[PDB]
């Protein structure tokens, strides 16, 4: 029911932005999360998903951060660890609820996370 | 718990489907498998204390049981074949290596 | 093992809109459509491509046939309209539809 992500990351290309996907209203245990890209005016784009009780980071490989979904159980917050940014990797990225058994919903996300990728300083 | 590698899905109702009731899973055993063991028992799942004996009896049970397969399969109803990559990671020979730079 | 979406689709208030998603090659019975706001989360409208989550419109419909998967409004409202996805199930990258916004027309 709530997914509360991490503020808008402004890096420069080829650092590290990680965001945060904070799990309440729910049980974190019994849902795996998706991480979803939308590239400004762009479409829908899938990073990833993950498992609570694992390392169960899948990883789509249409561009690359070196990307790895940790999600804390304690705080049930995954995150999303995205590196070696490139300017387009600007874009708000979603974490979404999934299912845990192999059936996959995202029913109800995080607010999206910009991310502004450039050697420009804000 | 430690198994470090894969677990990878796709229907194979668009292929494994039939009638196939050669496919086939254990329904019921008496623990967890060890780290990568198989069991392969078609023993009888004995339920009481009334020794079964190699025939069919009061909650004499064969274990194992099959997935019949019903051209008609659904989202929920297909096979998934699915794979698992074993290895240790690190602290072994480069068998499988990474395509060197 | 990539879907397709028509761009952009412009009908009037009370008439029937369909939106395709067109998979390459094999599809998969389940499919899930989002409607976009813009600048909001996309929210499911239609799960295992025949659902709605609760509270979602009964205008709003899905289906698949062959690689085809419609995202199917009747009667639209002039509130209704909005960006229109579809996610891909199973093999592998949950791959979204390119997007489809909505337009009505009559206001």
């Amino acid at each position: 029911v709530q997914l509360v992500q991490s503020g808008a990351e402004v890096k420069k290309p080829g650092a590290t932005v990680k965001i945060s996907c904070k799990v309440s209203g729910y049980s974190f245990s019994n849902y795996y999360i998706h991480w979803v890209k939308q590239a400004p005016g762009k479409s829908l784009e899938w990073i990833g998903y993950i498992d609570p009780f694992n390392g169960g980071t899948s990883d789509n490989l249409k561009f690359k951060g070196a990307a790895t979904l940790t999600a804390d159980t304690s705080t049930d917050t995954a995150y999303m660890e995205l590196s070696s940014l490139r300017s387009e990797d600007t874009a708000v990225y979603y974490c979404a609820r999934s299912e845990y058994d192999p059936y996959y919903v995202m029913d109800y996300w995080g607010q999206g996370t910009t991310v502004t990728v450039s050697s420009a300083s804000t | 718990d430690d198994f470090t590698g894969c677990v990878i899905a796709w229907n194979s109702n668009n292929l494994d489907s039939k009638g196939n009731y050669n496919y086939l899973y254990r329904l019921f055993r008496k623990s967890n498998l060890k780290p990568f063991e198989r069991d392969i028992s078609t023993e009888i799942y004995q339920a009481g204390s009334t020794p079964c004996n190699g025939v069919e009896g009061f909650n004499c049970y064969f274990p194992l049981q099959s997935y019949g397969f019903q051209p008609t399969n659904g989202v929920g109803y297909q096979p998934y074949r699915v794979v698992v990559l074993s290895f240790e990671l690190l602290h072994a020979p480069a068998t499988v290596c990474g395509p060197k730079k | 093992i990539v879907l397709t979406q028509s761009p952009f689709q412009s009908v009037s208030p009370k008439e029937k809109v369909t939106i395709t998603c067109r998979a390459s090659q094999s599809i998969s019975s389940n499919l899930h459509w989002y409607q976009q706001k813009p600048d909001q989360s996309p929210k499911l409208l239609i799960k295992y491509a025949s659902q709605s989550i609760s509270g979602i419109p009964s205008r709003f419909s899905g289906s698949g046939s062959g690689t085809d998967f419609t995202l199917t409004i009747n009667s639209l409202e002039a509130e209704d309209f909005g960006i229109y996805f579809c996610q891909q199930t199973n093999f592998w990258p949950y791959i979204f539809g390119q997007g489809t916004k909505l337009e009505i027309l009559k206001r």
